[PDB]
RNA sequence: UUUAAAA
RNA sequence: UAUUAUUUAUUUUAAAA
């Protein structure tokens, strides 16, 4: 019930790496071309980078805040993997290493690192708050699971819109989405994950390994940056021991990637906003005088 | 009473104390490290430069206290000054005077008590230390961390008794530590009980004088003697009590309109009188916001006041208060509140006054304002309680908890009040939205429309 | 380790004899050497560690919570966690249900000694962590919760009804009579006290007896020690075992309350 | 759906709004899924008890090489008077220590026997405020009935009785004790507990054979 | 009009994507593959049906959605020519296209059409063809409508899911695979929509046959 | 009575090399256990003393399980009956394997066809049975291969089992010895000891097939004084192990006679009496001879 | 406690230490001889950890047997009383434990020579009795010392240290209060080398500030290796 | 609780 | 009967002639 790699295939891919050759034709520091597609409802995002395809789905509901932080909203994320992305995955295996690590990294990047404005999700302190949920669906597994999932969640949160709320003394009314247009969430910074795969025949490091390269891997490193030159999160455990010089090279190379991907999400959101707001030029209330 | 030796001169003990909060107990244990490399920071000292250690930026500590202090009359002569919590909170303005204090020692236990009771005062005290130069010199001696000055707690000893004793042990050590250089240590405390306990400690005699006694001994006493400085809301009535009170002509219903230039004077228009009924004071307003429908109860003619003739807003009132205050006086407010008391005594316009006893409808909404820089820790990424100065001057300060106080600084934000119980001095709100930077044309206009419930959102798509 | 059927019949015939030939050869009333540590968890109101002779180890922690007894039923909760076993295991839920009966507020433990105001009282959280176990550890845990409750310090109360306040430094000592649990193994017609690992494997049945206030108290059980040789016992053996603990329990309390 | 809204609270009934003989009924053989069935009901004073016991066995365990059989007893809540799951499993381990001394285990090598007791209704009609002790004797009689109906060999019948929280299970017409359970109660009392339970044991020992010999 | 694609996923034997109104369902099929010990059938093929919601985790709602989707695909597959083998059919609901808390017929209908197309792309032996449509009747004017919108469901008296089996060029209705009805209706309304549905499914397979032929024909020679 | 040692306050009461450090830079060496080769230099993988024998460079760690070697009279317990072999618990890193063609079968060979090989083995050698055998050879991973191809090795009975650390077994010519009181000790070099009543074979063979040895039937009549003698032997053997004293034949009978002072063996479990008997042997024998 | 000074201008922290001073480090070996093959009672500051290594032994079931190396299983048990407030078990709190356990397995499976022990398993049972910041680093130190006690062959030491960055000042061995007020980096340094086997950054840190934090992190971790190494010297010479 | 007009 | 065996294989000595 697992993937079988022949000895010749393992030797060919590794020797190709020793000759600066990747089967797909990318460089060692080249990220796969990401493609963001937005659905009908808000918070519906499908990410395609190479043969890897992931689909995200944002939702929210009124919930009880944590008693330790009565002024913050909750953030939930589930990254279960179905046999759809490959028969090597068992359906119902929620506690798998890939599922746990993917959830924890996006959770640290979004919730813990302040990417999502949880204080803006506060309705009534200590009682009512927004619980923004992010569902991730692994459609086709060709490596880069957490890299694609982090782009899907961050694109979904910036594309998602929550119902409106009016403060009337001690009363609070939630407008239906059919009456008033929903309000977008608060997104401070945009964290993007970049995973590095290491090999040894003098070590070789490739960015965003495919499924075949991921299986012949000797060590994995995940970094998360934003356009503000901040290191949102780093996860490296085991594998080939590395030093501070190799990491900083990974972070500087990843910053060149996350900066371009950030500008793409901002541009692709702007294009999607205009597509669904054709007659928005007539409905403007706040207008300039003369 | 445990203690363990570690590296060179380093030892550690176990600090245990019980914390009572919301009727619940929590035993708290903390590591307390005692060290012997803390300098006296006196330029005259020739025993501490040999034990100092550079900081994280590899920089040796500069010795601040002058080698030729102010020489007073015998037997004081050359002396350093050590303060307690009371003097720092009371005469903080006198400390900033350039013709008063010159070489002052602020111990750690005093600095911690000031920060716990007034953060803006603690900040101005650290500023005296940081800005020490030729005419002003302030230091902080970490007496609680020094192996020589740290004092264990005695059985059944008051919490204030130990901290008062820690101040004495600090002066006793400084007195002995500076004997070679012929410099005395003058302890300035207003606690008469603390000074008497210092006279009983014959093992190390120190000089203790009050604030008025120390000022009179200065050479320029005739010039600085004129600058010396000298709660719970009543619960709301029951719903049954306000029913019979309105029925039997005891209570009255109306809407509070806080005065234009004074956030502590409100008037309620009643059909019985031609002049609106004044409500003066915090206790009489009883946690009411401008625009609420309240229930008032008339006060006797012994308490009737005149319309106030002073200007007050939340920003210029109780500026030295912490937001989390629950169940420190400025000299400027003393000279201001007592000044208005003379007007309400000699005035003829004394009209009936009442007090709020019940809130019927809260006029709360989304208010716009900015954070008070006096209560923000610019380098802290932890949850901290900060003040919010609302745009509407008729409203008080709002306390909110936020972990982005540094980021939200110099921003124009939106909040909404959650509650205001009898025990809290200030209302509790929460952050909802950030509009932009202060004095930004895009943010100030949007903050203006929100402050007047102006619908600036685009028209509905059903309008098409 | 396990035991072969050859040596199983060797111990049965030697233990059931009128001169009880114990494996280590002790008397049917002698216990094994025990090491007990106390007061090592600063974050807890009370703590204790006990190490049995066969390497068995148990750690107990005691936390406190201010609760309104008019709405909180049980003021003493026991939470057991055996290493290498799930939290919903049968061997864990049985001891958890049994230890909450020996330490039930108002029964084995009087709720008056941990009360505060007329409205409020203290709730004791007894958390058990069994690191190693070779036999039924309900008797070894009872010794650990004994030494921990007799070294527990709770915050002193400072005293119209309002929420209670406590002093900053001074704390009171928890004076509660902590019940004790003993395990008895019957091998034929002989009653054994504190059975070892191999001894409890050939026993015909077992007895659990509580002990509080210098007398036998509820609850008492007769759970089996091994599903192989489960034999019914004569009621005179139940009386002999119930009377044997009365003869040697004060020797335990005296050797256990010294701390 | 299931569970329902989390914001809902269960109904609360206030006590201040408006204000010898132990009956027994036995049946057996009525569940087609299992081998042996049983249904015992008892209503004395203001406490009515009705529980159902099913026996699924003997089941041949694949790959097992045990010499004797293994008994698995599991108590399960029903619809009224729900007990905590920890105390239910405590009575299960106490019951397994009883039937392992009664059921002929050597007659079932490489196999196991699974017992299922359903406390479907435990009514209590006290006027104004362990309660599980009043059901242990009724559960022991129910399992012995279903074990006998399932063709499983049982060395003598097994019954028990309650005496103020004291539950004692006898065998061989009370000659030897097979189980002892006592919660709450008083001190010194023991001779009267073993006597009141023994006469209650003989009352159940012959009444079980009554319905087992008829039908 | 409905949209559908084939062979979209790489690491599975057969995939598809079915779209109707706003309901989008991506389905994948992998088989025959090695079954688990608790799955193998001695004589025929075993099926593993999995449907996952667009939001939240898989609840009991999708469990009855699996059981209905299983009852449709099981007679539609020649299970006996794959003894001791496994087929994994996984449906992923991208957008529900309806109120999930109230209705689930628009998702069941799309999962049937997505699973059938994915089974065609995978190469599993199918006994025939299949089509599924949702049917509803409006409260005020008791009118039968085929493929109702999300707003029409909230104003309907009863909802229906009709799944038919087509043989011989998509003209002969061999059997009625699934007819799931909930709401208020009598015997006259049943055969009125059943007759109406038989001709709307008849033009669906005619359009489905065109969809799959436009994709499989360029693959073959 | 109970002896409860109480403590309050805290939680509890040649060249040495550590894993990672350099032991030598001489390439002319043969690396042994606790030692790994790297970059023409030699490093340590455990924490212990450096050993040098001819050219074999190794590190002997402090704590370590029993390392089986060829020709060891061990005592092991059967874990499972596997395919054409047994898994016997010797006490090492892995279970030792006992092949079918390495024991004295009851009827000489298998009686087939009827049952499989595995099921027929459980009739006389089931799981949990205790026996003794000799390590015939070793596998590449270090696993031991046992054999019972002599009347000396068989299935143990008529006694009690005890366990001591493997390092505390002094090497000698004889593995099992006869003891006063009609008792025979089986000092397994792996740390497993079997104290039993002296049988007809070990008494008549050390002084100057059939399935009768695979019988689980114990001896019918054992003297009540002989069984109580085994307890004292077990208590003094575990006492010498508590005092980290090597176990030999003379030190067993020396502690057996020195334990007469304590009458019944009930007080032989305390640590004060254990350290006394251990110190009485280490001083009155090593300093007197 | 209350509002405190994190790093005073006098270079003193809230607990009295300085920027490069570690908490008290009291380690112990062979604390559970009759319950495991390797034992280590780690007491780093107020952190109290019990690490038990059981192996190499035969797997209980052949479903977890590797014919070329040993299997490494790390079980981290965080007691309900590890903090002040007795924490109740949360469904979300179980995910953070699995991430730590996996990070520990992947860390030590590369440093422990599993090839020398084939067809075996090595169970690592951990019990956290009290935590006060830097718990991830202290878990590493307990595993390293417990594996050495069990005689398991390793390539070198693995030292765990936690570094915090406050404004522009890095701080070594962060406690619970300091972690609540700054960003924290945990490191897994291999022996005296500058090689990392673990690097967890769970809070925002500027990129230009990360280079220096790692240097001071690997440096302070060498000091942790010395404290662990010396404890093994004293325990070997006295026995 | 700022009159009126155009914005 | 380890030059023996395990079949969707728990074998962990298949080497020499
Ligand atoms: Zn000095």
């Amino acid at each position: 019930k697992d993937i079988e790699i022949s000895a010749s295939e393992s030797k060919f891919i590794l020797e190709a790496l020793r000759q600066n050759y990747r089967l797909d034709g990318r460089s060692f520091d080249q990220f796969r071309d990401v493609e963001i597609t937005f659905g009908k409802e808000f918070g519906d995002v499908s990410v395609k980078m190479g043969n890897t395809k992931v689909h995200c789905r944002i939702s929210c509901q009124i919930a009880q805040p944590y008693e330790d932080r009565p002024f913050e909203g909750l953030f939930v994320i589930s990254t279960e993997i179905s046999p759809m992305a490959g028969s090597q995955f068992e359906n119902g295996n929620i506690t798998g290493e890939d599922e746990v690590l993917c959830s924890r990294i996006i959770e640290k990047s979004v919730r813990r690192s302040g990417a999502l404005d949880v204080e803006g999700l506060c309705i009534v302190a200590g009682s009512k708050c927004w619980a923004v949920r992010a569902d991730v669906h692994f459609l086709d597994c060709d490596g880069g699971f957490i890299d694609a999932s982090c782009i899907a969640v961050m694109a979904g949160l910036m594309h998602f819109k929550k119902p409106d709320i009016t403060v009337h003394g001690e009363q609070i009314i939630v407008h239906p989405v059919n009456e008033r247009e929903p309000v977008p969430l608060g997104i401070l910074h945009i964290p993007i994950c970049v995973t590095f795969s290491f090999f040894n025949p003098s070590e070789i490091s490739i960015i965003d390994a495919t499924l075949k390269e991921e299986l012949l891997r000797d060590g994995v490193l995940t970094v998360t940056l934003n356009k503000n030159r901040e290191v949102v999160q780093v996860s490296k455990a085991g594998g080939l021991p590395m030093d501070a010089l190799t990491l900083m090279k990974c972070c500087h190379e990843a910053y060149s990637i996350i900066e371009k991907i950030t500008d793409q999400i901002l541009q692709l959101l702007k294009e999607d906003s205009e597509k669904r707001n054709k007659y928005a030029a007539m409905l403007t209330s706040e207008n300039a005088r003369e | 009473p445990r203690r363990k030796r570690l590296a060179d001169g380093l030892s550690v003990t176990q600090k245990v104390f019980v914390r009572s909060r919301n009727g619940g107990a929590t035993k708290i244990v903390r590591e307390h490290y005692l060290r012997s490399d803390i300098p006296c920071l006196s330029r005259s000292c020739t025993k501490c430069p040999q034990i100092v250690v550079p900081d994280a930026q590899n920089e040796l500590p500069k010795f601040i206290l002058s080698d030729s202090p102010l020489e007073l009359s015998a037997p004081i002569g050359k002396h350093y000054v050590v303060l307690d919590t009371n003097v720092v909170l009371q005469a903080i303005d006198l400390l900033e005077n350039p013709n008063c204090f010159f070489d002052v020692i602020v111990p750690q236990i005093v600095l911690d008590e000031v920060r716990n009771k007034s953060y803006p005062v603690y900040t101005r005290l650290r500023t005296l230390c940081r800005d020490s130069d030729d005419h002003k010199r302030f230091i902080v001696f970490h007496n609680e961390f020094s192996e020589h000055t740290f004092v264990e707690r005695l059985p059944n000893e008051t919490i204030n008794d130990r901290n008062n004793r820690a101040i004495r042990k600090t002066c006793q050590w400084y007195s002995e530590h500076l004997k070679p250089y012929d410099i005395n240590v003058v302890l300035v405390t207003n606690d008469r009980l603390n000074r008497e306990a210092a006279t009983k400690e014959v093992e190390s005699n120190i000089i203790t004088k009050s604030l008025v006694q120390y000022i009179e001994l200065l050479p320029n006493a005739d010039d600085i003697r004129d600058s010396i400085p000298q709660f719970t809301f009543p619960e709301y009535y029951s719903t049954a009590r306000v029913m019979g009170g309105l029925k039997n002509g005891v209570l009255y219903q109306g809407n509070i309109q806080i005065s234009e230039y004074n956030f502590l004077e409100g008037s309620v228009s009643l059909p019985r009188f031609s002049k609106p009924v004044l409500i003066v004071g915090q206790k009489n307003l009883n946690r009411a916001f401008n625009g609420d429908q309240v229930i008032v109860e008339l006060l006797p003619q012994s308490e009737w006041k005149a319309p106030s003739s002073i200007v007050l807003d939340s920003e210029h009132f109780d500026v030295n208060d912490n937001p989390d205050i629950e169940a420190v006086i400025s000299d400027k407010q003393r000279r201001l509140l007592a000044k208005d008391a003379m007007i309400a005594q000699r005035s003829k316009k004394i009209q009936p006054t009442a007090k709020v006893v019940y809130i019927q409808r809260r006029s709360w909404r989304q208010y716009v304002g900015q954070l008070a820089p006096s209560s923000v820790d610019p380098q802290s990424s932890s949850t901290q309680n900060v003040f919010v100065i609302l745009m509407d001057k008729c409203l008080p300060k709002v306390r909110i908890r936020t972990r982005r106080a540094a980021e939200l600084l110099d921003k124009r934000i939106v909040i909404s009040i959650d509650s205001w119980p009898t025990t809290h001095k200030y209302p509790l709100g929460h952050f909802v939205r950030d509009l932009g930077t202060i004095e930004s044309a895009q943010a100030e206009t949007e903050a203006l429309l929100l402050e007047h419930d102006v619908e600036y959102r685009p028209f509905s798509k059903k309008v098409l | 380790m396990s035991l072969s059927v050859a040596e199983k019949s060797y111990l049965y015939d030697s233990l059931a004899s009128t001169p009880s030939i114990r494996p280590d050869g002790r008397l049917p009333h002698q216990f094994r050497p025990i090491e007990i540590f106390t007061d090592f968890l600063p974050s807890s109101n009370g703590s204790s560690r006990i190490i049995a002779s066969d390497g068995s180890e148990c750690i107990v922690s005691i936390k406190s919570k201010v609760v309104d007894h008019h709405v909180e039923n049980e003021l003493l909760q026991v939470d057991v966690d055996i290493a290498g076993q799930r939290d919903d295991a049968l061997v864990v839920e049985t001891i958890t249900s049994l230890l909450n009966k020996v330490l039930k507020s108002g029964s084995g433990v009087d709720s008056s000694k941990l009360q505060l105001t007329k409205k409020y009282s203290f709730k004791i959280f007894v958390d058990v962590l069994v690191i190693s176990s070779h036999s039924h550890p309900v008797s070894l845990i009872s010794f650990a919760i004994y030494s921990a409750l007799n070294s527990t310090y709770l915050p002193k109360l400072i005293s119209v009804e309002e929420l209670p306040t406590f002093h900053d430094y001074d704390m009171v000592k928890l004076d509660i009579n902590p019940p004790l649990v003993f395990i008895l193994a019957v091998v034929g017609n002989n009653m054994l006290l504190d059975p070892a690992a191999n001894e409890s494997e050939v026993a015909n049945n077992g007895l659990i007896i509580s002990w509080s206030n210098g007398k036998i108290t509820s609850p008492i059980r007769s759970v089996a020690l091994n599903d192989s040789n489960v034999k019914s016992f004569k009621p005179h053996l139940l009386k002999q075992g119930l009377a044997m603990v009365e003869k040697y329990a004060p020797d335990v309390v005296r050797s256990l309350e010294n701390l | 759906r299931l569970l329902g809204p989390a914001a809902a609270k269960p109904m609360a009934f206030s006590n201040t709004t408006t204000h010898s003989e132990q009956e027994l009924s036995l049946h057996t053989g009525f569940i087609e899924n299992c081998n042996g069935s049983a249904l015992v009901e008892a209503r004395s004073l203001g406490h009515q008890t009705s529980l159902i016991t099913a026996v699924y066995g003997p089941r041949s365990i694949r790959g097992s090489f045990t010499s004797q059989g293994t008994i698995s007893i599991q108590l399960k809540n029903g619809l009224l008077e729900k007990y905590n799951t920890n105390e239910l499993k405590e009575v299960s381990s106490f019951l397994m220590g009883i039937f392992n001394s009664v059921v002929n285990l050597s007659r079932y090598p490489k196999s196991g026997i699974d017992i299922f007791v359903y406390l479907t209704y435990d009514k209590d009609l006290t006027n104004n405020p362990s309660q599980i002790s009043s059901l242990i004797p009724h559960c022991i009689t129910s399992i012995t009935l279903a074990l006998a109906d399932a063709g499983i060999e049982l060395v003598d019948m097994a019954g028990a009785g309650e005496a103020n929280g004291t539950v004692v299970s006898f065998i061989k017409n009370g000659e030897e004790i097979v189980g002892f359970w006592k919660d709450d109660g008083d001190d010194e009392d023991l001779l009267e507990c073993l006597d009141r339970c023994k006469e209650q044991y003989n009352r159940y020992r012959d009444l079980m054979i009554s319905c087992l010999m008829n039908q | 009009s409905v949209q559908a694609e084939i062979g979209i996923l790489d690491h599975v034997d057969g995939s598809s994507e079915f779209v109707s109104q706003d309901t989008k369902v991506i389905c994948s099929v992998t088989g025959p593959i090695e079954p688990k010990a608790r799955q193998e059938l001695p004589t025929q093929l075993a099926l593993e049906i999995i449907v996952r919601p667009a939001k939240g985790v898989a609840t009991t709602r999708e469990k009855v959605l699996e059981d209905k989707l299983r009852a449709v695909l099981t007679p539609l597959i020649t299970r006996h020519c794959y003894p001791r083998q496994l087929c994994q059919i996984t449906c992923q609901i991208l957008e529900s296209g309806e109120d999930e808390a109230e209705f689930s017929l628009r998702e069941l209908s799309c999962c049937i059409n997505a699973a059938f197309l994915a089974l065609v792309d995978a190469g599993i032996a199918l006994n025939s063809m299949c089509a599924s449509i949702p049917i509803a009747i409006i409260k005020d004017t008791s009118d039968i409508i085929v493929d109702p919108t999300a707003e029409q469901l909230k104003i309907s008296l009863s909802v229906h899911t009709l799944a038919l089996e087509f043989v011989n060029g998509g003209k002969v209705v061999k059997n009625v695979l699934l007819l799931d009805s909930n709401g208020d209706f009598n015997e006259d309304q049943l055969f009125s929509l059943l007759e109406l549905g038989e001709q709307k499914c008849q033009e669906l397979v005619t359009n489905i046959r065109r969809i799959i032929q436009d994709n499989i024909s360029p693959r073959l020679v | 009575v109970i002896t409860i040692t109480k403590r309050n306050g805290a939680f509890q009461n040649s060249q040495i090399v550590t894993p990672g450090e350099l032991v030598t830079d001489d390439p002319i060496w043969m690396r042994g256990h606790g030692t790994y080769f790297l970059d023409n230099m030699t490093y340590s993988s455990v924490a212990g003393t450096v050993s040098r024998v001819n050219r074999l460079l190794s590190v002997i760690p402090l704590k370590g399980r029993y390392a089986p070697e060829t020709g060891d009279h061990v005592v092991g317990r059967i874990a499972e009956v596997g395919n054409k072999r047994w898994k016997v618990d010797i006490g090492g890193k892995q279970h030792a394997v006992l092949m079918l063609g390495s024991v004295n079968l009851p009827g000489g060979i298998l009686r087939r066809k009827s049952e499989s090989d595995e099921l027929q083995m459980r009739s006389f050698l089931k799981e949990g049975d205790l026996l003794n055998a000799e390590v015939q050879s070793l596998f590449q991973d270090g696993s031991a291969s046992l054999h019972t191809r002599s009347l000396k090795y068989g299935k143990l009975r008529n006694g009690m089992f005890c366990q001591v650390p493997s390092s505390l077994i002094v090497r000698a010519k004889n593995h099992t010895h006869n003891l006063p009181g009609n008792i025979t000790v089986v000092l397994g070099v792996n740390g497993y000891i079997w104290l039993r009543k002296t049988s007809q074979m070990d008494l008549a063979r050390d002084t100057p097939s059939s399935w009768q040895i695979y019988s689980d039937e114990n001896d019918p009549s054992i003297s009540n004084n002989i069984r109580q003698a085994i307890c004292r032997y077990a208590n003094v053997i575990k006492a010498l192990a508590f005092c980290e004293i090597g176990i030999t034949q003379q030190r067993i009978v020396s502690a057996y006679e020195a334990s007469m002072v304590y009458s019944n063996v009930g007080e032989l479990i305390e640590k004060n009496v254990m350290e006394s008997i251990g110190s009485d042997i280490l001083t009155a024998e090593k300093m007197r001879g | 406690m209350s509002r405190l000074e994190i790093y005073s201008p006098e270079g003193l922290r809230l607990d009295g230490r300085r920027w490069n001073e570690l908490r008290r480090f009291e380690s112990s070996i062979n604390t559970h001889p009759h319950a495991a093959d390797g034992s280590s009672y780690m007491e780093q500051g107020n952190n109290k950890i019990i690490t038990l290594v059981k192996g190499p032994k035969e797997p209980r079931l052949k479903s977890q047997m590797d014919t070329s190396k040993a299997l490494l299983n790390v079980s981290v048990n965080i007691t309900k009383f590890s903090k002040f407030e007795r924490s109740k078990s949360s469904h979300k709190n179980e995910r953070r434990v699995l991430e730590i356990q996996t990070s520990l397995v992947r860390m030590f499976e590369k440093n422990v020579m599993l090839n020398i022990y084939p067809r075996t398993v090595i169970d690592i049972e951990i019990h956290v009795l009290e935590q006060d910041g830097g718990i991830m680093g202290s878990l590493i130190n307990g595993i390293t010392l417990a594996l050495i006690d069990a005689g398991i062959s390793m390539f070198d030491y693995i030292s765990g240290i936690s570094v915090g960055l406050y404004d522009t000042t890095p701080l070594l061995d962060t406690n619970s209060l300091e972690e609540n007020a700054m960003s924290t980096v945990t490191l897994g340094v291999v022996g005296k080398s500058e090689k990392l086997s673990l690097l967890l950054v769970e809070d925002k840190i500027p990129l230009d500030r990360l280079e220096n934090v790692l240097a001071i992190g690997i440096a302070g971790a060498h000091r942790v290796r010395d404290l662990m190494d010396e404890e093994l010297r004293k325990h070997a010479q006295k026995r």
